[PDB]
């Protein structure tokens, strides 16, 4: 998927034409930059030591967000049936990417406490970790289903080395010798063709051994009753269908968890807005930056505008 | 041709089993006909 791409600028360091022009009427419209934002400050902010601790923990928060993003982009997509949750279905904080990135409403009481965010950030991180753990549980279930997939049906289709009971003829044994007269009633022909059958009888072992493995190429043994092979094939088909359903229904829940993780990442970006505001401005949360996924030219223009607060 | 030989084999097995049973039958009969001179020393000699 896409990693974090939010800009860093406090309320006092807006890069637009005006301080309040970051949301709209900025020069970014001329350059077609998709940047958009909306303020959503917390109830209160911590002290300078609390701000430094939050800045230190922001690295761990970003690492957790990256882990959640990698899990969502890998586990769902690899199943080839879980990527059906679009941006609207995976809307962050209930709003699509068009509106989720244009506001910080995820700072409401769902993941944080709408309060001093020094511990609310850690609580939201723990909630996102729980969501990622649920996604990992879904991925493990998908892996176990895939283990149920590629079942006994993966063997040969009968009259061969493996799963040859499905092509059995059901004193005689399953031989299916692929490329005789005696006292025994060797005048017989089994139905062991997926292969060929040969004259054999159990009354005298000479004809049976001659037909089975005595000369030429030795035949391959198989289960006498084809009912067991049919049951195994049916179980394999059922397991494959269950794995496909899990990749389509259980992995649909995984995609829903991925949308929840996107909401958690939106909340993390909302928290990081206040973190940057504290880092490069006063303690109270107030930011005028923007979050989007622009082109190289738009980012360069934004950096040229904001060079007054360059890194 | 060995289909009839299966009947012969079964008859031979049954004959062997019957011969063993008859051979043990004499011993079983003698187990009661004989040694009762000892058991009568407890069943009635006690009286």
């Amino acid at each position: 998927a896409s990693r974090y791409w939010v800009v860093s600028l406090p309320v006092q360091n807006s890069a637009a034409s005006v301080w309040n022009r970051l949301q709209e009427q900025i020069s970014k419209h001329s350059f077609d930059t998709p940047l958009y934002r909306f303020n959503i400050p917390n109830l209160r902010v911590g002290t300078l030591d609390s701000l430094l601790a939050l800045s230190d923990d922001l690295v761990k928060s970003n690492s957790f967000v990256e882990s959640v993003s990698h899990k969502i982009r890998r586990q769902i997509e690899e199943l080839e049936r879980v990527s059906g949750i679009e941006s609207s279905s995976l809307s962050v904080d209930g709003v699509p990417v068009d509106t989720y990135l244009t506001r910080f409403v995820w700072d409401e009481a769902k993941y944080p406490t709408m309060s001093p965010l020094r511990e609310i950030v850690d609580g939201i991180h723990t909630l996102v970790a729980k969501i990622e753990d649920d996604l990992k549980v879904r991925v493990a279930e998908y892996n176990n289903v895939r283990s149920q997939l590629n079942a006994i049906n993966r063997k040969q289709s009968g009259s061969l080395a493996v799963r040859d009971l499905s092509n059995l003829v059901k004193l005689v044994t399953l031989l299916a010798v692929v490329p005789t007269s005696y006292v025994v009633p060797r005048s017989s022909k089994l139905l062991y063709e997926d292969l060929y059958t040969v004259t054999l009888f159990g009354r005298v072992a000479d004809n049976f051994r001659i037909a089975a493995r005595e000369k030429g190429f030795q035949i391959r043994d198989f289960e006498y009753s084809s009912e067991a092979q049919e049951s195994r094939n049916q179980e394999l088909e059922k397991l494959v269908h269950d794995q496909e359903s899990l990749r389509s229904s259980l992995l649909q829940w995984c995609y829903t968890s991925y949308g929840e993780v996107f909401s958690s990442w939106m909340h993390f970006c909302a928290v990081r807005v206040f973190a940057e505001s504290i880092l490069r401005y006063g303690l109270p949360p107030s930011f005028l930056a923007c979050v989007l996924a622009p082109s190289v030219k738009g980012e360069k223009k934004v950096r040229s505008i904001l060079e007054e607060l360059c890194g | 041709q060995m289909v009839r030989f299966i009947r012969q084999e079964a008859e031979e097995k049954a004959n062997e089993i019957s011969v063993s049973a008859e051979e043990e039958f004499n011993i079983e009969k003698l187990q009661l006909v004989e040694a009762e001179k000892k058991k009568i020393r407890q069943e009635y000699e006690r009286k």
